[PDB]
């Protein structure tokens, strides 16, 4: 990929019992996994590819780093309009693991039915999303993850506390790179994480991460940092509201930084919907 | 009673999942991001559309098959069909480009 | 560096989860219940030996098709298969016979006078439904007849009906006196005497129909161990089934059937009324959206393990072994959740009763259930289970959990139980041990019936109630360290539990011994 | 290898206890406030102002005795002590005056003292006054009219802080016939106690009301309000403080049965709780004292507000210049309870080591603060706490939150009230957290709560608002500093809010000591 | 509304503080061993009988102070008290007797020739300290003899003195050979034969001194069942007790006691050699600073309940009582913490030795335990100790916690557990049940011994060997049946867990019995 493509992410597919036995050193030097469970299960006996999925998704949660769910989710859907029951299971304890993306392969680029495999995808999703345990969760992502003295990862902490303290209706999170907003997504909030980018790559980045829902900035820099800073909090709960995350009067979470760059998110506030 | 909170209150993992309900109803918001594989079913800008309505958030090209210029046709169709909605900046979904390499592999 | 013991060791769920490791292989021991419907690729003797030979545990019998007659030749088949191996009683495996009620089902009738024929459907096309018996074998792609003659009054403008496992879906547009105009919103291949399910409507059919009884009093005949409840909507459903069974059935089990909205919402009620549940994931995936079935299967494995209740999962678990002779990623996915979830059995439909691939079904489903049950958190399980049971006087009950304590601190290779009733192997059960439960009985009903809990290895004892009593027990005590031995369960030298009793007779388990292998 | 990290990271409370290690050093910051008794012990200037440096953040004026004249000067002396150190804004400790009432008191007869009692006899009770003169083991009368309402046959009596046991044989009318179970030295216009008696004297009985206007006037923190029974005392207080005590905080002293017995009703209505085990282990059998204590503690934390550990916690310092081992237990032990602060009475008051007194629950406090175990501390809080759309509540849990994942050497609060602070401390961070205001009454009263180390800003008040915020983070950064809290480069929590005044608290920053 | 149940059912720690509730009143069995300081207060056979009713297990006799002969009195009239009871074998408690040594202690010399003589020292005034013998006799406000040889080689300039319990002290200001020239730091009313501290030397007196010999020699001919060990610095010195009381003393317990700063560094390696431990409160709270001891106590305890070793907290519990007859605050709350934190046993040493309420003090500590005892968090608790409790294959561990658990389980009055050498009931204790365990033993010693450990009451059994072992099994069962009826601590009905072996002689306990009470 070279200097031209170093923002490219790189997703190692862990397909075989080599990639599952260096996982460790594979996910250090990857921006994320897929568990690509078609060639794992003809690479290891089917009925363990269930253990290296959890074991996967777990180590890559602990990691903060993106993970896929691959392969066979919906299978029966390039055939049939509805899913089988093992596969609507399947999608729901995908997400219930962790899964930070779930795929579809020939149920889109072959199947009869593509649209009713995605819109099936997103009804689940959703429902497991309300099924996890966060309470333990939460408990222990924080207490499995190093204390550092970085400043951004102390606030994204914060930020998913309080949203949880006020069940805010969203994180919204001014990012550059996309850093920040990766950083609250490990820590796994109820909330959606509006992340505000004028970086269109980074918007599109985004979606490898649980929960992030990424919105493109396209108004112009306003003269002064703060209110340029206030025009992207504001286009975040325009979006918010559009969408129905929340409307007037109910509290979100918002993270910014103290001077512009990447790097300086150290601000969290709870703000009213206006 | 929305998105499973008397579930969400439990004290134990065994009560909370006792407590699941399918007359709770979930947020709007969805968390988890949406992988799609495009090929002939999915590829016209008009199913491009539907599919980003749906909910896809990444457009994966498997590599194993097809010339460059068929997935660049692809490409340019999944960046028109994204556009389409750039209109309104509030409602515009981002919509990410996967590229799936073939690999080491036998034939 | 076997059975996940490093993964059993971890001080939260997500490290556990980190641990799991596909190179620390399973025990031999399979702990979760194995039911497979009987039919036609399963019926012979021949085949029936070796889906006992690959773990069958339970056999199901689905009387929405078939008449007494065939149904007692498949129950001989099932009983000739099973006793061709009581010439060893250290290897024989008792087997159970299920009776699955047909219930208060909707079905379409012939397409063109034939059994097989179908039409397709286009998404949009007109298609009128109706009662009248002159179309019974005569549906088309522009007239369905289907057997609910007050389909009628409990649908409206606007409803949704479902053909065939829901793949075919209509919408009421026009309503009549005795027929339904509908608009084919997702079309297919129509056939022959399809399932039909009406998600919005409140159902008018008897929980308990005239052919129900009848299927019912046969099973008191044959000498069923249990009864697979279709379509339970209220615990006074379960009461019809219960009174139907009689004084003569009273010790066949009552399995609850949840498949509706109704059955979720009085879940409770009818939890109280039954021996056990099933989730019957296949018309529940109809009668309430697809997306939220997790949701009632988890919320109900949750409920019947907080009860001590036999709960099955059940449908489509390995559906494309019907046609294939290895499932799909989502496939052994399923089963291995449903026994995280906390299922005290898996069952097999149409992938044993009619399928390409039955036997390989079964080993499938014993393979992913042993390396689903390494996987399980028993550190949080067992803590919980305790935290959540009450507190009672009942010796048995506080016998069971320190014997449970107890295997889980030496590390036993089982439990031993000597149990009449089964009440102190399902005790033991319960608190949902790593170790097997190897229930010795004389009793061959309990034995069959055991297969409803999680881990319950049930053995028979066949040899004669020897004079001392205490000469018996070790007797029966012996069997059970024979039988581990020959399955390698364990070996020599090895710990167990033994549970027994202070006299002979019922209600007297109280004593937990931790006894070395001979 | 300090502030016993290596117990704080332990996975069981078991291994955490395993881990308490008497080589691991506690930090600099002390977070459990000490409430000094003034008394002749400690009265003077000079004394009071080794008492501040020594760690008293609270005088408590005791109003059972002494004039309104002699109150008045102590209070003043208080003032002149804390003030000498005005002069450097940096190092000056706010010192607040808290005033103790009298409250319904029981009282007996007369001696022209220590006479014999007759270990079994008999003592005639009654109203009427006859034996009023001389006090001797045969006849005594009383001040309490509805005695024989309240008391039955078969209900005890004690006398002189428990000391003479008394069981009730006969009534009443005005008459009680008795047993003696106790011997000891009969006084003269002595104190009893009613055990199990809900007792109906007034709350706030002519003397109460009388030293309640007198703190208004004197311009008092807050009031330790002796022997609440219900909700309706506590009202009774508040009404008599008036619209001119309005910010007076109101800490109502647990003292009997019935206090225990309706101590939710009574947290709701107060601003805070003593634990009074002196009548209370009268009231109550002893052995029980330690199981109120630990429920009014735990719901205090629960509800975030403050309670105050009280009475003989280091008695026999009055006489010695080194505590009990059972002491030091002792104090150690209402920090790990939770309590927010740590009361001093006999041992300031009229001891011979006033100093050494408050010198020892500064050490212990800080050895204790480190011993917590914070993990499970927070995980319980957190769970526990409602869900609520409060702006400063999110923002004080997201700050104790982040506070534990940066190790913060502080946590600095900018607060008019005192309000945002508290909502910080009820999720007891380890670090402390600095309260700049520049409310001279907000900045003593933040003493009543574990962790807040009040900084009185005296700056002027800067045309630009984001400026005059800076001003006061920079304040609190050079006390920091200067107190030994952090160095430059530290990571540091800052709590502000979105626009001047009390309840918009909605910030926070993780920012760098400069 | 008893024993705190509500309380115990909490989810939380906080939850559980917050349901604490003074009108909940305690069982009857009161699980912390007591042991008292025996002396002029407390010597007669008549104190000593009402000491055994208020609840004394263990009779301290500390020689730091008196003659063999004086020792030789006490401990007779501890047997003739002991033995009064002994006609009634049902309510008849065993009485241990310890031996405390006197070990590298440093004591001033007499006041002007007494032993109760007392100068008042000035705060300010110089005092000079000499180990000239000449003195030894002579000691006055400007002369202190110390009995110290080596003083000024360990002892710098600017070094802190302290004397009697750390109450005077006195800093180095002249160092010189033979003698040192101190001022009283913190005056006060120096007495005759006061205890000296140099926290910051390192004293280098023998572990066990030619006095320690002859009275550890005394103690084994006058047949005690355990040492209190003072200054424990290392596991050597465990070692050289342990060889001190030889063959002759091998069955004698050796406590351990930890009172300076290097028995606390070496606490693993001495907790690891002994028997048990004292957190010695007094010396270690001069050796170290005050504000720690509470660190030191938390630690010991922790890591011995974590070893499964009997623990005692000493040393000023309830001081204020050798004056007064009611307890301080302070001194309530130190009790009942101690018992919290996990202390097996607590203590009292002048408060019975010499105070003016011995019997108020003992039954004090009786009343707070069984407070505190009852205010457990045991679903903490519990949890906790089989979490950190290594898997191990000894049968005697598995059945051991396998009780615990049944006797939560199903509230159990007791735990009867047969043992010889007691280490099945030690086994028992380790998992902290809140029911008794009722002890059976016909070993004395044994009997004894017992009271080292939380929660066990040890019942010596008379009854003579039946010559059917399953009938001698069972006599001992119900004699310790009978105990608990007598003691109220269980009714005929109620259910206790009973622990067996499956042979005669130690180390075969494995059977575990839930049984209800004839
Ligand atoms: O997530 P990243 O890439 O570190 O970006 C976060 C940055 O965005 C900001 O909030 C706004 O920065 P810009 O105004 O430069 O976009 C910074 O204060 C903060 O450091
Ligand atoms: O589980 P159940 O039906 O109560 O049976 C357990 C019974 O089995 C025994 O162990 C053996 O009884 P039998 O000798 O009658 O077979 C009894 O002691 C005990 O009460
Ligand atoms: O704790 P309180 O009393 O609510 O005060 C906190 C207030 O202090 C501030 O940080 C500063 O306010 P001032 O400028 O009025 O002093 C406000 O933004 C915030 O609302
Ligand atoms: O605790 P210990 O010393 O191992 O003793 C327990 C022993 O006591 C018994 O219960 C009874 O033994 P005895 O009959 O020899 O006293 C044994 O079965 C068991 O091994
Ligand atoms: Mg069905
Ligand atoms: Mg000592």
């Amino acid at each position: 990929l070279g200097e031209k493509g170093k923002n490219i992410k790189i997703i190692s597919k862990i397909e075989n019992h080599e990639g599952v036995r260096r996982f460790d050193e594979i996910l250090e030097a990857s921006d994320g996994i897929m568990v690509a469970r078609g060639d794992l299960g003809i690479e290891i006996p089917a009925e363990k590819v269930f253990l290296a999925q959890k074991m996967m998704i777990g180590r890559c949660n602990r990691a903060g780093k993106p993970v896929i769910c691959a392969t066979q989710m919906l299978e029966s859907m390039i055939k049939k309009p509805r899913p089988t029951r093992a596969e609507g299971s399947d999608v729901a304890n995908a997400v219930l693991d962790g899964a930070d993306c779930i795929m579809l392969s020939g149920e889109t680029a072959k199947g009869d039915y593509p649209l009713e495999a995605v819109r099936m995808q997103h009804l689940i999703a959703r429902e497991a999303e309300a099924a996890i345990y966060h309470l333990q969760l939460f408990e222990e992502l924080r207490r499995l993850a190093p204390i550092t003295s970085d400043p951004t990862e102390a606030t994204a902490v914060g930020a998913v506390e309080a949203s949880f303290k006020c069940c805010s209706g969203a994180i919204i999170v001014l990012t550059k790179s996309g850093r920040s907003a990766h950083q609250v997504a490990r820590y796994r909030p109820r909330a959606p994480i509006i992340a505000v980018t004028r970086n269109p790559q980074t918007a599109r980045q985004a979606h490898l991460y649980r929960g992030i829902f990424p919105v493109l900035c396209k108004d112009p820099v306003q003269e002064a940092w703060a209110e340029d800073v206030d025009l992207r909090v504001n286009f975040a709960m325009n979006v918010g509201k559009a969408r129905g995350f929340f409307k007037k009067g109910d509290v979100v979470i918002v993270l910014t930084g103290w001077r512009p760059g990447s790097g300086f998110t150290n601000t969290m506030r709870v703000v009213p919907v206006p | 009673q929305t998105q499973q909170l008397h579930a969400a209150m439990a004290d134990t993992f065994l009560e909370h999942m006792c407590r699941l309900d399918i007359d709770s109803p979930p947020i709007t918001a969805r968390n988890t991001g949406i992988i799609c594989t495009i090929g002939p079913a999915s590829r016209s800008v008009e199913t491009l559309k539907e599919m980003i309505k749906s909910g896809m958030n990444v457009a994966r090209l498997n590599f194993s098959h097809g010339t460059h210029e068929y997935h660049a046709e692809t490409i340019k169709n999944v960046r028109t069909a994204t556009e389409s909605f750039a209109s309104d900046p509030i409602l515009y979904r981002p919509v990410a480009v996967a590229l799936d390499t073939k690999g080491p592999e036998i034939r | 560096q076997t059975q996940q013991l490093h993964a059993a060791m971890a001080d939260t769920f997500l490290e556990h989860m980190c641990r799991l490791d596909i190179d620390s292989p399973p025990i031999t021991a399979r702990n979760t219940g194995i039911i497979c419907t009987i039919g036609p690729a399963s019926r012979s003797v021949e085949t029936l030996k070796e889906m006992i030979k690959s773990g069958m545990n339970v056999a199901r019998l689905n009387f929405s098709h078939g008449t007494h007659e065939y149904h007692a030749e498949t129950i001989k088949n099932v009983r000739t298969a099973t006793e061709s191996f009581a010439s060893d009683p250290i290897l024989y495996r008792p087997v159970a016979v299920a009776l699955d009620t047909k219930g208060p089902e909707i079905r379409t009738g012939l397409i063109k006078g034939s059994g097989t024929a179908e039409v397709e459907l286009k998404k949009g096309a007109t298609l009128k439904i109706t009662l009248d018996n002159a179309y019974m074998e005569k549906c088309d792609e522009n007239i369905l007849w289907l057997d609910y003659k007050n389909i009628c009054k409990v649908v409206e403008v606007g409803s949704k009906i479902y053909v065939d496992d829901g793949l075919i879906s209509l919408q009421v547009k026009q309503k009549g006196a005795d027929f339904l105009v509908t608009e084919v919103e997702n079309g297919g291949s129509l056939g022959s005497k399809k399932g039909v399910n009406l998600p919005g409507a409140a159902v008018d059919l008897p929980a308990v129909s005239e052919k129900d009884i009848q299927d019912l009093k046969f099973g008191v005949e044959q000498d069923v161990d249990m009864v697979f409840a279709s379509f339970i909507r209220k615990a006074s459903d379960v009461h019809e089934v219960r009174k139907v069974l009689g004084e003569k059935g009273k010790n066949i089990k009552i399995i609850s059937k949840i498949e509706n909205h109704e059955g979720v919402r009085r879940f409770d009620e009818i939890l109280e009324a039954s021996d056990g549940i099933m989730v019957a994931r296949g018309d529940l995936g109809i009668e309430i959206p697809a997306e939220k079935v997790f949701l009632a299967q988890k919320m109900m494995i949750g409920r019947c393990n907080r009860a001590g209740k036999p709960v099955i999962c059940a449908t489509q678990m390995l559906e494309s072994m019907i046609k294939k002779p290895r499932p799909t990623r989502a496939e052994g996915s399923d089963v291995a959740n449903a026994v995280l979830d906390g299922a005290d059995c898996i069952m097999l439909s149409g992938e044993t009763a009619k399928g390409d691939y039955p036997l390989e079904a079964v080993r499938m489903q014993h393979l992913i259930a042993r390396e689903a049950e390494a996987a399980i958190y028993h550190l949080q399980l067992f803590e919980e289970l305790r935290r959540l049971a009450p507190i009672t006087s009942d010796p048995t009950e506080a016998t069971a959990v320190g014997a449970v304590e107890a295997s889980f601190k030496c590390c036993s290779g089982a439990i031993i139980v000597l149990t009449k009733s089964g009440r102190s192997a399902h005790q033991v059960a319960r608190y949902r041990p790593r170790a097997p439960i190897i229930a010795v009985t004389r009793n061959p009903q309990t034995a069959r019936q055991a297969h409803l809990y999680r881990g319950i290895f049930p053995v028979l004892c066949k040899d004669p109630v020897q004079e001392a009593w205490a000469e018996d027990v070790d007797l029966r005590v012996n069997f059970a360290m024979n039988v581990g031995k020959a399955r390698g369960f364990f070996k020599k030298g090895d710990v167990v539990i033994v549970l027994t009793g202070w006299r002979p007779g019922s209600g007297f388990t109280n004593t937990m011994r931790v006894v070395p292998v001979p």
